[PDB]
């Protein structure tokens, strides 16, 4: 009955985004410069996350180190040795008293920073997943949503240490997830060239979006929570609307033949920042599908990319062992 | 939605010949490397053929060379496996497979137990 | 499970693409003042 | 000019100025280019990159010292500027020469340890110690070439004054002893260790590979360039100083002056080509 | 220049000193990725010289091998983690001719991957005792040695080396070794071949190549 779904999606398609936004003033050529270069990690950066306080960020590297930086002063607040050097995700708690990570160990390890006269130690270890841990995001100090390479996502209880609900209907390894601003839903993009919208309370899939052509690598919710973007291996970013249940934009240009590693939006949502495997990053007009800027400062591969909560800066880590703050 | 649909699966004597054609849809045909994936009663997932995006590089399994010549049509979005020298040890299900990434001949995960960009398959019985 | 999920997700309240595009444009126009990038 | 024999140095004013000028202009050009790459378009700072940067700095300083010398040689052995400028020019000339020699030595020793000991040399951290080694080399060369400031003076013989390269008269024994000691310390040991290091590197590379013979070809090229540029210069300089300390015929002194002054352009050409061989 | 700020810079300085101390020992150790099929017997080589982590030291040089097997059979995504390994170890069941085609295709996909094109591969044809007693591919009729067990072992090695030399030039190399079931010297093999690999990178950064 997928033909009926395609017909229903076609029936509601009456104004393309390229047509309804053809009389909108284009933004200027976005020229951003590096402000800080973070130079303390030994090997390639794999992930990064921003603190809610918009000053502190955590990062992960191939050398099995978890460094918490002070972006204003470039000073390392923490340097946490991990039991496994193979990690791919970082999570900063909204309260700021916890940090999580994970990877090929298939375990989300949680580290308590605000200890009593003691260094940072592993507070908990969540060990119910089967495939490699791809992404994790704190809901609060006691709940964390995790995705892995066993084609499943799970919501955990940190105090008890076992899963509360599991989001099992998916094909291919789930590569990224993005929490809604209301924290009641989340979208996950996997390696089956599809993305799904999940309900945290109900534990069921409500929508599926199958516009892309290859493995989806990054996913980011729109600031109002009514849309999201997906960066995939087909060298194309696309924009999907939850209400319309169809793709709206396709941020694809010729001479781009590399996959998108990271995807993030600005505070207003006008700019879509996408990291690429062609050593550099791109700035996209979200409602015009035209290039607006390039962050060409990295040397090996832009693996992670995040925009600050207040939107004052964008931090992009890279495979050259350096993080960069842009403005 | 990446959809691959095959055809040309029917019972053939130890002699004779047959042809398989997979009709690709939902993606740009000419940017990807494609292959042929074999099954059998009570064994795993095999690998028969291979062709590049341009069509200038062809590789075969050691037991299919000279008998299972292939073709592709970027205009018609089709890929073929012309079967001419059949044997009774060829009863199989044939899936038309695809490399995970464009400009990428990795096809790292083509013959996996679960593969997203693989067709449903046609049973070729003998 | 696939057919059941398809039947569950086929009965949805989908709106016109023009309305979604207009809502995205309205949000990006309203919040463009507080975006320092 | 209390000398009995008069040198027929009519060849100099034609040979030395043009050679010094062309060497200085290329040297400045490609050394500035290489410094530009190192400081702008390169963030692979190994021990090799540190040593090569210091070598380029020394070559640039040498090429910057050359213009005053070509002016002096084109002025018909006349130095009307000052008496401290001559000392500074000779001091910087010899300091940059021996700094280039010692940094080529550092490059050779590093490469030898990297090739003969590929895995055990990773145990001890030596990439950060390259800056300490380079600073110690600079300090040692400056300390060893400090007596050149004392020895080199400005003296007038006839209608022209001269920028003495060797010393003032009635002090030649002290400088010949000092120059023998300096020649020993800063050439006999560095050239020998360069030779040993590159010979051992080639040997092993030759014991099995297109890369492992191209590297030996590059080793032979750089070693031959170093030898051809520096060994005849120092040998002829030592012979010239020794024969002037002794007493011989005017023709023999003229011939050794010929040989020393024609081996000087090779010593300048070493700084000329070092950038192309070691970076391009 | 406040007291709290000065304490923050002091703590960052201590952290950076510890980071330098850790960098001293991180570069002095070598990471090895262990790959192969289920029947390859790679764990036999693991236990002889000892996600499973195996640490052993040869000539005071520390090696650390990783046998990740807690994953699914779709490895096009998590294999990018092993990008800065010194070498990839491939273990092949040379005595089970049924699966040599899949092993050859696996090595071919490893060889031509964009994220593994600069990483050298050490090859171990493990089950050689079973191959000798035991003795598909139609090239064995016309193949000539560069008894028959020597022809078979060198023919499989030549298939692997043909795939290796078909596309990999000047960035990474293949090292075929003929492993046995009760070999006690594969530590020396891994040491010597990692030594050759680091020598090749050294020659590349020394501008000699
Ligand atoms: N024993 C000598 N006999 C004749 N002329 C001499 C003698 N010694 C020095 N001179 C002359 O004195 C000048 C400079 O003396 P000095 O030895 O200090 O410089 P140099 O080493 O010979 O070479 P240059 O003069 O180019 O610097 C030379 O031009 C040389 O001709």
């Amino acid at each position: 009955l997928k033909n009926q779904i395609r017909d229903a999606r076609k029936a509601c398609a009456d104004a393309t985004l390229s047509q309804i936004t053809n009389n909108i003033d284009p933004v200027g050529r976005i020229q951003m410069r590096t402000r800080r270069t973070l130079r303390g990690h030994l090997a390639k950066i794999y992930a990064m996350h921003w603190g809610t306080d918009s000053r502190l960020l955590v990062s992960a590297s191939q050398d099995g180190k978890l460094i918490i930086w002070d972006s204003y002063t470039t000073n390392k607040v923490h340097a946490i040795p991990l039991r496994s050097s193979w990690v791919m995700t970082c999570a900063y708690a909204p309260s700021g008293n916890y940090v999580a990570c994970g990877g090929l160990d298939n375990i989300c390890s949680i580290y308590n920073l605000k200890t009593r006269e003691g260094n940072v130690r592993v507070s908990r270890e969540l060990a119910g997943h089967t495939g490699y841990l791809s992404c994790c995001r704190f809901l609060d100090d006691n709940q964390i949503v995790t995705s892995s390479g066993d084609t499943t996502c799970a919501l955990w209880d940190i105090e008890t240490g076992q899963q509360t609900t599991t989001f099992t209907g998916h094909t291919g390894d789930v590569m990224s997830l993005s929490l809604a601003p209301d924290t009641r839903l989340f979208v996950s993009g996997a390696c089956d060239a599809s993305a799904k919208l999940w309900d945290v309370r109900e534990g069921m899939c409500r929508q599926t979006f199958t516009g892309h052509e290859s493995d989806i690598n990054a996913i980011c919710f729109f600031p109002n929570g009514n849309a999201f973007a997906t960066g995939s291996d087909d060298a194309t970013c696309r924009l999907f609307d939850l209400r319309a249940d169809q793709e709206l934009m396709t941020y694809s240009h010729d001479n781009i033949i590399c996959g998108i590693t990271s995807v993030s939006f600005s505070k207003s949502g006008r700019l879509l920042l996408a990291g690429y495997d062609d050593f550099n990053c791109n700035v996209w007009d979200a409602l015009k599908a035209d290039r607006a800027g390039v962050l060409a400062g990295h040397d090996n591969r832009v693996s992670c990319l995040g925009v600050t909560d207040d939107g004052m800066a964008v931090a992009t880590g890279s495979w050259d062992s350096f993080l960069k703050i842009w403005n | 939605q990446v959809q691959l649909q095959e055809s040309g699966g029917g019972l053939v004597q130890p002699g004779g010949s047959l042809r398989l054609s997979c009709a690709a849809s939902g993606f740009t045909f000419s940017n990807y490397k494609m292959n042929w994936v074999r099954q059998a009663p009570g064994k795993g997932l095999e690998w028969v053929s291979d062709i590049s995006q341009s069509g200038a590089s062809i590789s075969y399994t050691g037991s299919v060379k000279g008998r299972f010549t292939i073709s592709r049509d970027n205009a018609k979005n089709t890929l073929y496996l012309q079967m001419n020298s059949l044997k009774p040890e060829d009863t199989a299900v044939y899936y038309c497979a695809r490399c995970p990434a464009p400009f990428t001949p990795f096809c790292f995960d083509v013959t996996s137990t679960t593969y997203a960009y693989r067709g449903q398959g046609t049973q070729v019985t003998v | 499970k696939l057919v059941e999920q398809l039947k569950m997700e086929a009965n949805i309240d989908r709106i016109k693409v023009s309305k979604a595009a207009a809502d995205l444009m309205a949000y990006c126009e309203a919040h463009a003042k507080e975006d320092p990038l | 000019l209390g000398y009995r024999c008069r040198f027929n140095e009519d060849f100099k004013y034609v040979l030395l100025p043009v050679s010094y000028g062309v060497v200085c202009v290329l040297g400045l050009c490609l050394n500035a280019v290489a410094l530009y790459i190192f400081l702008c378009r390169l963030k692979t700072w190994n021990a090799s990159t540190t040593y090569m940067f210091h070598l380029a700095v020394s070559d640039a300083l040498y090429a910057a010292s050359l213009p005053l010398l070509v002016y002096y040689y084109a002025r018909g052995d006349h130095w009307p500027f000052s008496t401290v400028l001559c000392k500074l020019v000779r001091f910087l000339f010899y300091t940059n020469l021996y700094c280039s020699i010692l940094f080529l030595t550092c490059i050779s020793v590093h490469r030898c340890l990297g090739v003969l000991r590929p895995l055990r040399s990773l145990r001890w951290g030596r990439a950060r110690y390259a800056r300490r080694v380079a600073g110690a080399v600079w300090v040692l060369v400056l300390a060893c070439q400090a007596p050149v400031l004392y020895f080199v003076t400005t003296s007038a013989r006839g209608g022209r004054v001269t920028c003495h390269d060797t010393s003032a008269p009635e002090l030649f024994s002290r400088f010949v002893a000092y120059s023998s000691v300096m020649l020993g310390l800063l050439f006999a040991v560095p050239f020998a260790v360069i030779l040993v290091c590159y010979v051992l590197m080639a040997r092993r590379l030759l014991k099995p590979p297109r890369a492992k013979r191209k590297s030996v070809r590059t080793i032979a090229v750089v070693l031959a360039v170093f030898a051809l540029c520096f060994l005849p210069f120092h040998v002829t300089r030592t012979l010239y100083y020794s024969f002037r300390s002794l007493d011989l015929s005017c023709h023999t002194l003229n011939a050794i002056n010929m040989a020393y002054k024609v081996t000087r352009p090779l010593a300048s050409a070493n700084s000329c080509l070092n950038p192309v061989l070691y970076f391009l | 220049l406040s007291a709290e700020d000065k304490a923050a810079v002091e703590r960052s300085k201590m952290i950076e000193k510890q980071l330098q101390k850790d960098k001293q020992v991180y570069r002095a150790t070598h990471r090895l990725l262990l790959l192969g099929a289920d029947n390859s017997g790679k764990s036999t080589i693991v236990k002889q010289m000892r996600i499973f982590e195996t640490k052993f030291q040869v000539d005071k040089v520390n090696f650390h091998m990783f046998d990740v097997g807690g994953q699914r059979d779709e490895r096009r995504k998590w294999i990018q983690c092993f990008n800065d390994v010194t070498a990839i170890i491939f273990v092949v069941d040379s005595s089970d001719y049924n699966r040599l085609q899949e092993a050859l295709n696996d090595f071919k996909s490893i060889w031509n991957n964009r994220w593994l094109r600069t990483i050298s591969v050490i090859l171990f044809l493990n089950k050689q005792d079973l191959l000798a007693e035991k003795v598909y591919f139609p090239e064995f009729a016309r193949y000539t040695t560069p008894p028959r067990v020597t022809r078979a072992k060198y023919f499989i090695r030549d298939e692997f080396l043909r795939i290796s030399t078909a596309s990999g030039d000047g960035r990474h190399y293949c090292y075929p070794h003929f492993t046995c079931a009760v070999d006690t010297e594969n530590a020396r093999r891994i040491f010597n071949d990692c030594k050759d690999i680091i020598l090749q990178m050294n020659l590349r950064e020394y501008n000699l190549v």
